């Protein structure tokens, strides 16, 4: 038994299933705000993980485009969601505040 | 008030007897030039 | 390089636009592929498929009766050219039966280059150039690769 | 309509650029004929007597 | 090679308008930039024509727009399609701001802030717009939003009657007003072309604020077309709003001369001042009046400081969603409310709209933001 | 300002487009448009609504108010 | 600065473009005939007769 | 966002900064005084007295 942790974690999968880039083919990483510590994790990524970003991306704004999504079968599940990204982008936030420490004395 | 009044509703229905054969034949111009892109295939073709 | 006569191959070789350009005529019974195939460094596709649909648009409405005689005189040298040797020959033969139903003499190939004029060849590349659709085929660093819209509309010039 | 008029059309007119633009032009010009006194006719019967071009003969010299 | 591509002019044009690329995926919401460009460019095209017949004195003023309609040949279409492209061009800066706040274009700082500067600038235009006539809106309207300039603190006074060129809305207002509204719209084309400027160093955002780069368009013919059909839309809007109604939009006590005496019942702006009107209303005091209007239009400038969301765009963001409607709802109400007098329902729900304007974009959806960040586990 | 071919790096995806001419312009403009628009109507709803049916409510209420203030009962 | 510009082949390329020029010039003509009413050309033609007396 | 801009250097290079931002102040001051004739602030001045009497 977790009765609360799973239904804090179920509002979580129907929120996931409320924004809707699961419907796209998109993971939570592909749908990110690109600024330079996003700019340079997507840079760190491995030549796999990198195509198939590109890949995603390149579906999703087909997608987007003639106005559709896939078919249900075919979207991301919560439980699927590779966080492929996090780690490569709790580096470049952990290098950088290291960078702004050393800056203050 | 207003002398026009009857000029304005003579252009108002030519503007809509206008736009009633324009704005179709605009947007079957739009789409076969957009066609190209609304039935574009991908597919995916990773290595090994 | 710079000096040599197709508009193409001189603005090619200046510009360096290509590594290398050909053109083919690919004749299949009743069917046929007509175009060429160049490759090129990613940030030129656009300006060699410029060039190229120029030059088929220049032929298609403007050819001159110099070049045409340089175009005969080319395909005679290839001809005779090509011709050289057993192996040669022996495929022509067997080609030929397979395709025309005969073997087609050098002299009636002869006879039927030399009735190519300018006129003619503006109208038989307007015939299956002008204002047709072409099939694109991509491969490699193809970002720069003209919109196929762009490639179609190539296919004509709004001056003629 | 054998090898269909809209084929007709593009091997006489639509071909050459010059051409086109020539039919566009010889168009605009029918046409405008066509549609200013063809769309006033209908202007005409929704003000069947109500309009001064209608009155006209009540009040001449 | 290319003479479209090489030339020191063409190169210019073929790098914004033809070879530039462009998202394969913007909405219908993407349209607005370049049916501001048009509106811009039709405002300027009628206005020189009626600046050609029209007279910038207070014996004469309201007699030649009078001439322009009864008289000039057409000059009655001119007339009305400047009147209704007015506003047309606010439509488009409405749907053009809001479309930024829902897909996180203003990301784009320089681009963003020069937008803003647009925006008061075309608004300071058509407020000195409507006073050119001389009718009874014309001079009240002009009366009651210039007064309020008396309350900055020590400098209070001195400026109004700078600007007034006396003690009222006189004689040298009209015309000075008239010279104001000449420029303006120039100095906004050219503001235009750096906004223009400082969005292609980027390109364009798109629906899913996703970055486009794996799959960019030219913008001819795609958007060259899109753009072309879009202008045919705003055409009919614009014309069927001046063919067949022409003062829908308009207030009727602007056409009567203007009497500096006589003040009418309601002091009705047009329409895209109203909620603006409203903000102003609801707040009692003279300072603060002023600076809520302020306030209430250079907020759109503290929108990115208030960027609290992992993702870009609202479009995979359910909360921030209902939240912008709520935002558009809530200027709709404004929008009514300043079209109707302070009496008792209006005082009330007038004054906690206004709160709300405020509440929710300095408060309410950078709360969203957070919440929906920390629900996907960011 | 950006140009094609420096834009981003992007491998094995390969794109089959058609011409406008081999194609029509309108494949199955009702028979799939319309299952699409209210597909997407439905999507929305639950977001854009609300908050226009509590403006219309205030906006409904609010002139009913108004003009049922200003008379009388009593004296 | 022109002698460079005669010879065979312009003599060829003039007579290949002058089919074009001069639809050119007809479009030109009949855009122009058309764009400002130019009763005088306008009144010979079979079917355009607005000045309907 | 703003916690990254405190420490000893930022310390330091305030104070660096400080008899700068503050004579640039007093330019400010005066230049604002001398341009719109602040008769408030001028009439206290030892030899600036155009409002001579
Ligand atoms: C007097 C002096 C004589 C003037 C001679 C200079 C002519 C130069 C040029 O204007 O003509 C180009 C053009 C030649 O084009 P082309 O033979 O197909 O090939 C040229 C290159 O390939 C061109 O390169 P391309 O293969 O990439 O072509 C794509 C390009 C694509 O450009 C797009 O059309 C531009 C659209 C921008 C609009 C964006 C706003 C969105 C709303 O199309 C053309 O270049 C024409 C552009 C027309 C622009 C409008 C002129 C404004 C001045 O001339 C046309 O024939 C003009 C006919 C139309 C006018 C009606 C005839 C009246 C007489
Ligand atoms: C009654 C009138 C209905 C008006 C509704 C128009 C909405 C557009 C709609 O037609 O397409 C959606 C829809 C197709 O949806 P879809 O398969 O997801 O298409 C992919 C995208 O939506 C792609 O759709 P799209 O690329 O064909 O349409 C995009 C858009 C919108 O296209 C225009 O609305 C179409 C112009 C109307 C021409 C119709 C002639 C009427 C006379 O075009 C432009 O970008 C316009 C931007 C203008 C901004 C507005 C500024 C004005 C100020 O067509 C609907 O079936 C039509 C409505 C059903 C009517 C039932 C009555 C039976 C007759
Ligand atoms: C103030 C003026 C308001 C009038 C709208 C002005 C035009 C706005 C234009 O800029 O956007 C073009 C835009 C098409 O743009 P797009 O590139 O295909 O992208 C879709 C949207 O940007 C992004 O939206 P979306 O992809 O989430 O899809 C929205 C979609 C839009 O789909 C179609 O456009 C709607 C066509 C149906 C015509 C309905 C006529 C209303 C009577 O459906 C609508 O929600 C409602 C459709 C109404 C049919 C159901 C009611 C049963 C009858 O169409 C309008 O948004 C449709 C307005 C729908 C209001 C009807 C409310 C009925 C309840
Ligand atoms: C800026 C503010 C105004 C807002 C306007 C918004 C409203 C939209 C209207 C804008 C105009 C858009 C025109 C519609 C686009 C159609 C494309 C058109 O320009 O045709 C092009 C080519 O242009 C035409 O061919 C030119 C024809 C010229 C006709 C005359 C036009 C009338 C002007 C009169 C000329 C006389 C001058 C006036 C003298 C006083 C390309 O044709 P294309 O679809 O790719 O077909 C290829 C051609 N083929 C068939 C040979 C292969
Ligand atoms: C410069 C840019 C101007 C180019 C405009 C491009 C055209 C835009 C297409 C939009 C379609 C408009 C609907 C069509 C309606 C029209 O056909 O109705 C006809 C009707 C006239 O009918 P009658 O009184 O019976 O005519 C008597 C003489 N025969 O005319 C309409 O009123 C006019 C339509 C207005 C469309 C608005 C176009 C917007 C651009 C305005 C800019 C104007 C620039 C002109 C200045 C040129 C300087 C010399
Ligand atoms: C004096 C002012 C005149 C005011 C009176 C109003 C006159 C009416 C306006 C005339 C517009 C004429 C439009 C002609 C454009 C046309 O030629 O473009 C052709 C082109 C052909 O496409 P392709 O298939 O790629 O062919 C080429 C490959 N071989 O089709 C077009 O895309 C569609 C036509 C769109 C019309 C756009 C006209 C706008 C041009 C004005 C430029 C303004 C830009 C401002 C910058 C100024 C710097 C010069
Ligand atoms: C200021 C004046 C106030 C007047 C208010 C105007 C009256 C309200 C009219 C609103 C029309 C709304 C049209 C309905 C379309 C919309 O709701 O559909 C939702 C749909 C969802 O699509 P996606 O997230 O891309 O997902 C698609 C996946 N297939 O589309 C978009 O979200 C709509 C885009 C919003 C653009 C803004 C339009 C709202 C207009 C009001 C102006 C905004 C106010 C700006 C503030 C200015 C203050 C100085
Ligand atoms: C601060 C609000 C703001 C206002 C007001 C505004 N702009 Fe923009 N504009 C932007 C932003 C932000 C973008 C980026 C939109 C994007 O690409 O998604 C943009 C995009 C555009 C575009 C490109 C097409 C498009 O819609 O993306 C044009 C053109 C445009 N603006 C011109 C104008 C004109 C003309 C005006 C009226 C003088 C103006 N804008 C008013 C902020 C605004
Ligand atoms: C060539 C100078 C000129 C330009 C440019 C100009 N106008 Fe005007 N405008 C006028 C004149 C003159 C009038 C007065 C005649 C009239 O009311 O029709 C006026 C009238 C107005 C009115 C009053 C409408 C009415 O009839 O009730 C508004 C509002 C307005 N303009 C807004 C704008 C806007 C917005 C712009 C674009 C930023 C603009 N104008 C461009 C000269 C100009
Ligand atoms: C001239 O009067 C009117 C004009 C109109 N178009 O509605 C209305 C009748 C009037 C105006 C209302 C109104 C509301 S709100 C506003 C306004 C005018 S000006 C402005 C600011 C935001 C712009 C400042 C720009 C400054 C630059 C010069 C730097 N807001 N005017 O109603 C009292």
């Amino acid at each position: 038994v977790s009765a609360s942790s799973r239904w804090l974690e179920k509002i979580r999968k129907w929120y996931y299933n409320a924004a809707g880039f699961n419907k796209l083919g998109l993971m939570r990483d592909d749908t990110i705000h690109e600024n330079d510590d996003v700019k340079e994790a997507i840079r760190r990524l491995p030549e796999n993980l990198y195509d198939d970003r590109v890949f995603r991306i390149k579906r999703a704004l087909d997608l987007s485009m003639r106005q559709q999504i896939l078919p249900k079968e075919q979207w991301t599940k919560y439980e699927e969601d590779k966080s492929y990204l996090e780690p490569y982008l709790k580096e470049v936030i952990r290098e950088r505040k290291e960078r702004e420490e050393w800056a203050k004395k | 008030a207003e002398p026009e009044h009857d000029h304005r509703k003579r252009m108002g229905l030519k503007m809509l007897l206008m736009m009633g054969l324009l704005l179709p034949l605009v947007y079957a111009m739009k789409r076969h030039k957009w066609s190209v892109l609304k039935s574009r295939k991908l597919a995916y073709r990773p290595p090994k | 390089g710079a000096h040599l006569s197709s508009p193409l191959a001189s603005i090619a070789a200046t510009n360096k636009l290509c590594q290398s350009f050909q053109t083919f005529n690919i004749c299949y019974a009743d069917t046929g592929l007509l175009g060429a195939h160049f490759v090129c460094d990613h940030m030129s596709i656009d300006d060699m498929m410029f060039v190229l649909q120029g030059q088929w648009m220049r032929l298609c409405t403007s050819a001159t009766e110099s070049e045409v005689l340089r175009g005969k005189n080319l395909l005679r040298n290839a001809l005779v050219s090509h011709l050289d040797g057993t192996t040669p020959v022996c495929e022509d033969i067997g080609r030929s039966l397979l395709t025309y139903g005969r073997r087609i003499p050098l002299a009636e190939w002869e006879s039927r280059i030399a009735e190519v004029d300018a006129r003619v060849v503006r109208e038989v590349c307007s015939k299956y150039f002008y204002d047709q659709c072409p099939a694109v085929a991509g491969f490699g660093p193809i970002e720069q690769l003209p919109d196929y819209n762009r490639i179609r509309s190539g296919m004509f010039w709004l001056r003629f | 309509v054998a090898p269909t008029l809209t084929a007709r059309l593009y091997s006489l007119l639509f071909r050459r650029t010059s051409t086109f633009a020539l039919t566009i032009v010889v168009g605009a010009l029918f046409f405008e004929r066509a549609f200013d006194q063809g769309a006033d006719a209908i202007y005409e019967h929704i003000n069947e007597g109500k309009l001064w071009k209608h009155i006209k003969h009540k009040y001449e010299n | 090679t290319n003479i479209r591509k090489s030339h020191p002019l063409m190169k210019i044009v073929n790098n914004a308008f033809i070879d530039l690329p462009a998202p394969s995926n913007i909405s219908s919401w993407w349209n607005f930039g370049s049916l501001l460009g048009i509106c811009l460019i039709l405002q300027i095209l009628t206005g020189l024509f009626l600046a050609m017949h029209y007279t910038s004195d207070t014996t004469t003023a309201f007699s030649s727009v009078t001439h322009i309609c009864r008289d000039v040949n057409y000059g009655w279409i001119i007339r009305y399609m400047h009147a209704n492209g007015a506003s047309m061009f606010f439509i488009c800066l409405y749907m053009h701001v809001g479309r930024g706040l829902y897909y996180g274009s203003y990301t784009f700082l320089e681009t963003w802030n020069i937008g803003v500067i647009l925006l008061l600038t075309v608004m300071a235009t058509a407020f000195m717009g409507y006073v050119l006539p001389w009718g009874q809106m014309s001079f009240w309207g002009a009366t009651v939003i210039t007064n309020l300039l008396s309350a900055i603190p020590y400098i209070g006074t001195n400026l109004v009657e700078w600007i007034w060129g006396g003690f009222s809305v006189d004689k040298a207002t009209l015309t000075r007003f008239f010279a104001f509204h000449f420029i303006l719209p120039f100095i906004i084309m050219a503001i235009a072309m750096v906004h223009l400027l400082f969005l292609h160093e980027t390109g364009s955002n798109n629906p899913t604020g996703i970055s486009s780069d794996v799959d960019k368009i030219p913008f001819h013919p795609y958007y060259t077309i899109k753009d072309i059909l879009g202008a045919l839309l705003l055409i009919l809007a614009l014309m069927l709003l001046v063919l067949f109604a022409p003062d829908l939009l308009g207030d009727p006590d602007n056409y009567t001369p203007a009497n500096p005496l006589n003040t009418p019942p309601h002091i009705k702006p047009e329409w895209y001042f109203l909620f603006a009107y409203a903000i102003l209303r609801s707040i009692p005091n003279k300072l603060g009046g002023v600076l809520a209007l302020a306030f209430s239009i250079l907020i759109l400038a503290l929108i990115p400081l208030l960027h609290t969301s992992k993702q870009r765009s609202m479009m995979f963001r359910p909360l921030s969603q209902c939240l912008f409607w709520a935002l558009v709802a809530d200027l709709l109400t404004l929008t009514w409310i300043g079209g109707q007098p302070v009496e008792h329902p209006y005082i009330t729900i007038g004054q906690l709209a206004s709160v709300l304007y405020f509440l929710l974009i300095l408060v309410l959806m950078p709360t969203a933001g957070t919440i929906e960040n920390k629900l996907l586990k960011w | 300002g950006r140009q094609f071919g420096h834009l981003t790096r992007v491998r094995h995806v390969i794109t089959y487009s058609l011409s406008p001419f081999e194609q029509r312009a309108f494949p199955h403009y009702f028979s799939k448009g319309i299952p699409n628009v209210l597909r997407r109507t439905r999507a929305c709803i639950l977001r854009v609504a609300p908050p226009f049916v509590a403006f219309y409510l205030v906006y409904t209420w609010g002139t009913q108010e108004f003009e049922k203030s200003k008379r009388k009962n009593p004296a | 600065m022109l002698t460079r510009f005669l010879g065979p082949r312009y003599r060829q390329l003039a007579r290949n473009w002058v089919p074009t020029a001069g639809l050119w010039g007809a479009v030109g003509a009949v855009g122009l005939v058309w764009a400002t009413d130019w009763r005088l050309i306008l009144d010979w033609v079979p079917y355009i007769n607005g000045k309907f007396k």
